[PDB]
């Protein structure tokens, strides 16, 4: 054939962090369906928010946004217990929907999203060159957020650790933990990927007792 | 990957 | 929009030494409309082979042959000067127009290529694939070419001299020069650059008496 | 570019 019908941009959703992450390709052929299964990002979380995006830049806050939708009741859980399966699928008029349904509760929400929505050609090809003249920054911006939700999962994880050994920790141990604590929550509202890393460092290295 | 946190 | 109707892949035509020249991309929203100017190959060359392509791959032998016309009439120059100016136009179902100009002559030849002609959705897939994998090796192909396409011109020049130096290039010369023809010829099959431009060198060395004539 | 000349017999 020497035609076909395309989407012409990546679509995806808004994830932990403030990145886009991408369920179909940019000028994938339609119809297509493609599925993937996320999880909560904190413990005990019971509400998802669906953000649905098109675009080719890894900021969620750069891409444009088509809607959204809540996800609730799930069970409060442990981080990355929930399995919730978001599923695109573009039919062949160009009409979007989008679902999520939480595989232990069975609770499912979704949108209808109009085949129109969306960026114009001209701003098509003003998105495809800024992501490409931001790719590096961009990159550096994806590893980042990589670094900041593992340190956020280590804060999270080392508070919970505190608690459970709570008198058997050696008072000396917990005050050292809980100003690496400090300077690793400060490090991480920085864009500076090394300093969080080192500060999770610091903290590992005063956590042996504790581990 | 994870959702956005509450 | 969510959805736009574009060529699925890329759309040009076959040049010199094998290679796929692009006239317009993959994803390119249709209607559309492109045209660039080409030459002749050889001096004195009388017709062009326009043979349309479809595909990623930068070795024309690699992606989808769409069809193919002659365009004649091409008036002798030395080559690389006539201006055959090739336009490829796709309307709103698809179809697509290719013509070949020659701005001198005036002639013009084209084809008309149905919309559903060249790879399907599968194929497709495959051919952005297959360039993505093949994209370093695409690479040092058309570098490979620049080098054939210079050896064979050496090998066409240096023959059209032999014959219209005739008598006035001693046996000896032509006993050389010859065998030298012959060398290059067999390099130029391979795709050794080195080996290539080392025939090209042994070539003039042996034509020394030989430029001497023709100048 | 530069065009080939049609197939030769």
């Amino acid at each position: 054939v020497l035609l076909l019908d395309v989407t012409p941009l990546s679509l995806g959703i808004e994830t932990m962090g403030g990145v886009m992450t991408t369920l179909i390709a940019k000028n994938t052929t339609i119809p297509t369906k493609h599925s993937q299964v996320f999880s909560t990002a904190e413990d005990n979380q019971s509400a998802v928010t669906i953000h649905v995006l098109q675009g080719e830049r890894k900021r969620a806050a750069d891409n444009k946004s088509l809607g959204q939708f809540n996800l609730d009741g799930i069970n409060p859980a442990p981080r990355g217990m929930p399995q919730i399966e978001v599923t695109f699928d573009i039919d062949a008029d160009g009409i979007l929907h989008v679902s999520a349904k939480d595989k232990n509760s069975g609770k499912e929400q979704k949108i209808t999203i109009k085949a129109s929505s969306g960026l114009n050609e001209d701003e098509i090809q003003k998105m495809v060159r800024d992501a490409e003249a931001n790719a590096e920054a961009d990159r550096k911006f994806e590893e980042l957020v990589q670094t900041r939700n593992q340190g956020d999962h280590l804060l999270h994880s080392t508070r919970k650790q505190v608690e459970e050994a709570g008198d058997k920790l050696p008072a000396d141990d917990k005050t050292a933990i809980e100003s690496a604590l400090t300077a690793l929550e400060t490090a991480l509202k920085g864009e500076d990927k090394a300093a969080i890393e080192a500060k999770m460092q610091e903290l590992a290295q005063v956590s042996q007792k504790l581990m | 990957s994870y959702l956005p946190r509450p």
